């Protein structure tokens, strides 16, 4: 299987755990907010792109070299 | 009498490159003149070579540049040399202009070589702008569009002139073919003006870093400055090598590897880096015509340095306050450059306006004031 | 700016007690930081000479003053090209920094400015 | 040293001939040297290294 | 001494030698752009029938 | 304002004797190590403020502007961005 | 602009060709061609590459002629002026999947798959962007993202919504050299291949650069000696002044 699957998982649970938590919390909030009615007629709809970017940027920093080492 | 002096043709060369009497104390900032001559020679050689393989028709232009990259022997080198030397030409010209402003090279009796110099600078901008369009990638097309539309600001006839420059209603084949012809011509015009500013300089000779006369102590141009010029030639060629062979695309925009598409507009249309300060000055003024005037004035204002510098002493070597002001002026010019390529967003909008005011106030307020005060400090200070 | 201008303005400052109290110390520091004395120059050696007026003033210098100025220019040029500073007796001491040229240029300019005025006289 | 000077350096015709002959030798040897060095630092990566499989 | 002069001519000579070798490399690589490009060299083969061609 | 060899336009020179030695008689790199260390240090020390002050000021300005701009385009900066436009 | 509008910036991966003295790995180039041929070529052209370009880079003359000879190209008209087809030659360009833009867009829900010949030069990031994009489709878009119809979420793509779906899955290709074809391996190979396609002079350019660096450095050193030698009489000048 793809070596990246395991490396990414390891980096999320380990060095990028704070970022993982923030993304998780964000998704919980947004899903809950979408669940509530009259969400479609709201001014501001929050996404989790920002938190996702922070997590991915972190995972990539901790993985890039390790991944290419096993290809 | 030696043949080099006797024969009229040889004597002209002799007077410029051999017996030419130079100050004995020129520092390495006097080496940019010969680097500029080197860039001009490289651009002529590579440019004429690219012209042997390039097709100016819009249906073939971008592909002819790919053919140069892929099929022509050493075409990649000739292309990258031409493209990178255009950047080096601007580094050297900014250094040369910087030298001239710091050392007061614009003061009497060198107003005429300086004023011709300002025109050389305008010709280089036009040459480089037209050359960039020739690739006919996305930045080429969109760059041409927005820059040529600044002419629409000219009152009454503005729009008519734009259609005249395009040879149509938009940037297309007619524009590309005329830019090829003019891009080929402009470097020859530029070489003539470069020769003119040297002939004009030859009446006073070179200034020097102390700002005093060198009539007391002259050195032949050869061998002293010949061999001193070689050091910077090889330092230049090292820089050239690192870009051309190891990082040929560092100074470029990836979007110019996409063929021109009049429908799709690129994310950000920016000029080449060396034009960025003038673009920031243009953005600073909200009015279209205002912005264009400001942008042109930013170059033409160099012509008033001979007047606004009120100093009784030439150059900044001995003027601590002028040196501080010069430092701020140069760094502001670099900040303008950076602001030329940011998005039109807070807080860069207001910052660009402040930097634009500082740019102009150097010429109009600060240099006249500072130079007046330093005159008085030299006199009172040495009593 | 003309030497005349610089001299007149300086005299206005030196007259005002307040003004001189604040300007004279600044001017002395300016001169110290300027560092022309560290190349063995006198202040007047730095004045732009490529002007009809200044060429005339220099021709009117006494031969001794003229020969010494030539030497200071050559010496300073040698320090410049060598990237050295003056040491010892080559450094201009404040007491040696005399305005040897100012009187000559002020006379040249006096005539030049009077000539311009009188070229515009109107018989009343 | 006198001998060397007198033969190769004293006459400019000889000096320029020596410089050009040296340039010719340098050009040929430097080519060969760089080729070998380039092949060692990029070993197993070039077409010439994998060509044998095909 | 001759040794003293010879040293400085060695430096000058080396400089001339690298400049000569560098110019030769530059000229050769640069001018080669004018030799047939890769696409021109690709044109090389044509098959012709002979059945159609009459005698004489 | 410049003549030519023999009549350069110098005031008359008298009383200066100049001396030098042949390039072949001199060590071209004499005192190179002292120059490279001590001379360069002196020359650099004396010019340092004229570079440091403007560079540091404009770098600070840029840093503040770029950090604000980055912050305005985050979620946190929504309200301040709305006012700014 | 928001980070989303920019796209996430790709990691810097340690490519074999990174390094002043490093060529491409040609075995990776060959494998990358195989990914292009079996996956990308369905939607993307490679119009600037001719069969002859593969020869002595990824393939022998015979293998490349075999690839060319399997295809039909437009010949010159026959004697009645009727259209004819011929088998391909090494001089021929690799043919694209679609006859025109309209056909390309029709097949891709309106999106036009770009030609890949220059894509490594035409995007900030180069190989890193290609690798990041191909391997960076999350299973689920971040909560709150609304994708337009026919769009797929990919954070590396500016705006986040790309018209190209994920295409690399473990074992979509069977490499001829026995290498395990994982998503990551295939993305690495194809990114390398596309970088080569954009800049095929790469290997020669860097070797000539090495030669230039060495010669120019030596010339710079000698030019410093010669300048100092010639200038020493001026630097060493001394004066005695006796005022007249
Ligand atoms: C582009 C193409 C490549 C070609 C390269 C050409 C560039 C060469 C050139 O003009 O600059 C070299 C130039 C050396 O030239 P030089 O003829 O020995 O002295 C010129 C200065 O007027 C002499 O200035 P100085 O004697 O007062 O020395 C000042 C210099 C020290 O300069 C030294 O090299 C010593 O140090 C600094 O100013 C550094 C600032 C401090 C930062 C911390 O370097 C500088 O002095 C740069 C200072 C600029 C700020
Ligand atoms: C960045 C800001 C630079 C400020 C420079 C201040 C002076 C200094 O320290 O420089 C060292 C030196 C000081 O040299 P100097 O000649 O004044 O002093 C030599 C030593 N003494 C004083 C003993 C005689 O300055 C230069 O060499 C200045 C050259 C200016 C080139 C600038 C290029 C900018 C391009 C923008 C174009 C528009
Ligand atoms: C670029 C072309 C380089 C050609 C190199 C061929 C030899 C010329 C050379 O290096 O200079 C030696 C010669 C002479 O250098 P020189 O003038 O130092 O030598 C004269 C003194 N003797 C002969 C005693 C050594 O240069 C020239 O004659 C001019 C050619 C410049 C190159
Ligand atoms: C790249 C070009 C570099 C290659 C040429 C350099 C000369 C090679 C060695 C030859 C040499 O040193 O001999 C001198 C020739 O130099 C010369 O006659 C020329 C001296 C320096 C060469 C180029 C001058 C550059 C100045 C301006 C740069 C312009 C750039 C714009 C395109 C003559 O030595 P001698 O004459 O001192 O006497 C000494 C007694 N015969
Ligand atoms: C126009 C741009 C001028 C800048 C020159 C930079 C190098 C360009 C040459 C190509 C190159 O990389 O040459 C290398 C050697 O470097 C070198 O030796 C070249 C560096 C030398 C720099 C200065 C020398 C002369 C430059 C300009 C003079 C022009 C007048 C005559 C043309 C490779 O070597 P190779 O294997 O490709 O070489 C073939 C024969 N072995
Ligand atoms: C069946 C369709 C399809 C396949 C298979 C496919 N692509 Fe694409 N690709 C597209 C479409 C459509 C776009 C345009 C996406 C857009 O602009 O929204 C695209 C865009 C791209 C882009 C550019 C994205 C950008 O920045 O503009 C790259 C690079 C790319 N593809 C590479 C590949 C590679 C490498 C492969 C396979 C190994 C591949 N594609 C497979 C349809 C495909
Ligand atoms: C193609 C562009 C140019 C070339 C090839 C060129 C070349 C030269 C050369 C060889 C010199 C004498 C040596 C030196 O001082 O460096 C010189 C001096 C000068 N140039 Fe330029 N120049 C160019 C552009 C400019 C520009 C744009 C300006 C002004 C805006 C300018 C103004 C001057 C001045 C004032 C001098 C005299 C400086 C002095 O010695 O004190 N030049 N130029
Ligand atoms: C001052 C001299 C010159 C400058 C500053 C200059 C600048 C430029 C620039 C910036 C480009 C765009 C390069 C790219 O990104 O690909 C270009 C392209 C071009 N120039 Fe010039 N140029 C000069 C002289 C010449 C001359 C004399 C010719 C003779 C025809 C010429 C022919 C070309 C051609 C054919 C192209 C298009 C091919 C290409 O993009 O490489 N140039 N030039
Ligand atoms: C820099 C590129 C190299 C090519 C040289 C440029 C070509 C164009 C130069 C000719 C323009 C006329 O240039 C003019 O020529 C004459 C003689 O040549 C010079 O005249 C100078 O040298 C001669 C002897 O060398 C003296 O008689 C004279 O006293 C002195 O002024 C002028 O100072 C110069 O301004």
């Amino acid at each position: 299987p793809d070596p990246a699957i395991a490396l990414h998982e390891a980096a999320a649970e380990g060095p990028c755990h704070d970022f993982k938590h923030h993304f998780d919390e964000c998704v919980e909030r947004v899903t809950k907010a979408q669940e509530a009615e009259d969400y479609d007629h709201a001014e501001y709809k929050e996404d989790c792109v920002e938190e996702f970017f922070h997590l991915q940027h972190c995972i990539n920093d901790n993985t890039a070299d390790k991944l290419f080492r096993v290809l | 009498m030696a043949l080099r002096k006797k024969n009229s043709l040889l004597n002209m060369a002799n007077s410029y490159v051999l017996d030419s009497p130079q100050p004995s104390n020129l520092n390495y900032f006097w080496n940019f003149g010969s680097l500029l001559a080197l860039c001009l020679v490289i651009q002529l050689a590579t440019g004429i070579t690219l012209a042997m393989h390039y097709t100016s028709h819009a249906s073939l232009a971008f592909d002819s540049v790919e053919h140069i990259m892929r099929d022509v022997n050493f075409g990649w080198f000739i292309r990258y040399a031409h493209a990178n030397t255009a950047s080096f030409f601007f580094i050297c010209i900014y250094a040369h202009m910087g030298r001239n402003i710091y050392y007061g090279s614009y003061k009497t009796p060198r107003v005429l070589p300086w004023s011709i110099g300002v025109i050389i600078f305008l010709l280089l901008i036009i040459t480089a702008f037209m050359g960039y369009v020739l690739v006919f990638g996305q930045m080429s097309l969109w760059g041409a569009t927005v820059i040529c539309n600044l002419v629409s600001a000219i009152p009454w006839l503005g729009e008519d002139i734009v259609h005249f420059l395009w040879g149509g209603f938009s940037v297309g084949n007619p524009t590309l073919q005329r830019f090829f012809a003019l891009h080929y011509l402009m470097p020859f015009v530029l070489a003539v003006f470069a020769l003119l500013h040297l002939i004009a300089l030859h009446t006073a000779g070179s200034s020097n870093p102390l700002g005093i006369t060198s009539n007391v102590d002259k050195l032949s141009m050869h061998p002293y400055y010949s061999f001193k010029d070689l050091i910077t030639v090889f330092a230049f060629l090292l820089m050239f090598t690192l870009f051309v062979f190891f990082s040929p695309d560092k100074l470029g925009h990836p979007d110019n590897y996409i063929p021109a598409n009049p429908m799709v507009t690129p994310a950000s249309i920016v000029p080449e880096w060396y034009l960025l300060p003038f673009y920031a000055i243009l953005r600073a003024i909200p009015d279209k015509l205002g912005g264009v005037i400001a942008m042109v004035a930013a170059i033409l204002i160099l012509l008033i340095l001979p007047i606004v510098d009120r100093s009784i002493i030439r150059g900044n070597a001995f003027k601590p306050i002028s040196k501080l002001l010069f430092g701020f002026f140069i760094c502001n010019f670099l900040l303008l450059g950076v602001l030329g390529q940011v998005h039109i967003e807070p807080p860069f909008i207001v910052l660009g306006q402040i930097c634009t005011i500082f740019y102009f106030s150097y010429f109009l307020i600060l240099l006249p004031m500072v130079s007046t005060i330093e005159n008085i400090f030299f006199y009172i200070g040495s009593l | 700016a003309s030497i005349t201008s610089v001299v007149k303005t300086s005299e206005l400052i030196l007259k005002s007690p307040l003004l001189s109290k604040i300007v004279v110390p600044l001017a002395k520091t300016y001169v110290k930081f300027s560092g022309y004395r560290q190349l063995g120059f006198k202040m007047n050696d730095l004045i732009i000479e490529e002007t009809p007026n200044m060429q005339l003033a220099l021709r009117r210098l006494p031969p001794t003053e003229s020969y010494d100025r030539v030497y200071r220019l050559i010496r300073a040029t040698q320090f410049s090209l060598s990237h050295k500073l003056a040491t010892g007796n080559d450094i201009t001491k404040p007491e040696e920094d005399d305005h040897y040229l100012i009187p000559y240029i002020l006379d040249v300019e006096a005539e030049a400015f009077e000539k311009d005025a009188l070229d515009n006289l109107e018989v009343v | 040293a006198t001998t060397f000077y007198n033969v190769f350096v004293k006459r400019n015709s000889a000096f320029v001939a020596t410089i050009l002959a040296s340039a010719f030798v340098f050009d040929m040897t430097f080519e060969t040297a760089i080729d070998n060095f380039w092949d060692r630092i990029n070993a197993g990566k070039q077409w010439k290294d994998i060509r044998h499989k095909y | 001494t001759d040794a003293n002069r010879l040293f400085s001519y060695f430096m000058i000579g080396s400089f001339g030698m690298l400049s000569a070798a560098g110019a030769k490399a530059t000229v050769q690589d640069f001018l080669s752009n004018m030799s047939a490009s890769a696409d021109v060299l690709a044109m090389a083969k044509v098959e012709v029938k002979l059945g159609a061609i009459p005698l004489g | 304002y410049m003549g030519w060899w023999g009549h350069m336009g110098s005031p008359p020179q008298k009383g200066i004797a100049g001396y030098t030695i042949s390039p072949f008689a001199a060590r071209p790199f004499a005192g190179v190590v002292h120059a490279a260390i001590f001379n360069t240090f002196r020359r650099t020390k004396n010019q340092a403020l004229f570079v440091i002050l403007p560079v540091s000021f404009f770098y600070y300005v840029w840093t503040q502007a770029s950090e604000k701009n980055e912050w305005l385009y985050t979620k946190a900066g929504r309200h301040e961005l709305a006012k700014a436009l | 602009m928001t980070a989303a509008e920019h796209g996430l910036h790709p990691a810097e991966y340690p490519w074999p060709q990174n390094g002043m003295l490093s060529t491409f790995d040609h075995a990776s180039l060959r494998r990358g061609y195989q990914v292009y041929k079996e996956v990308c070529a369905a939607c993307h052209s490679l119009d600037r590459i001719a069969w002859r370009n593969l020869v002595g880079v990824t393939h022998t003359t015979d293998e490349a002629k075999a690839f060319a000879e399997e295809l039909e190209y437009d010949d010159e008209p026959d004697d009645e002026g009727n259209p004819r087809k011929r088998p391909g030659k090494l001089a021929d360009y690799i043919p694209g999947p679609y006859p025109n833009e309209q056909a390309a867009r029709a097949a891709n829900q309106g999106a036009l798959p770009p030609d890949l010949s220059l894509i490594a030069k035409a995007r900030h990031g180069g190989a890193d962007y290609i690798f990041a994009l191909l391997t960076g489709y999350p299973d689920e878009p971040p909560a709150g993202v609304v994708l337009a119809p026919g769009m797929n979420y990919n954070p590396y793509f500016p705006g986040g919504g790309i018209g190209m779906a994920r295409t690399l899955f473990d074992g979509v290709v069977e490499y001829e050299d026995g290498t395990p074809a994982t998503t990551s391996q295939m993305a690495k190979d194809v990114a390398a291949f596309l970088t080569w396609a954009a800049e095929p002079e790469h290997d020669e350019r860097k070797k000539l650069g090495l030669k230039a660096i060495i010669v120019i450095s030596a010339m710079l050193g000698l030019s410093v000696y010669i300048k100092k030698f010639k200038w020493s009489p001026i630097k060493n000048r001394k004066f005695i002044y006796n005022p007249p």
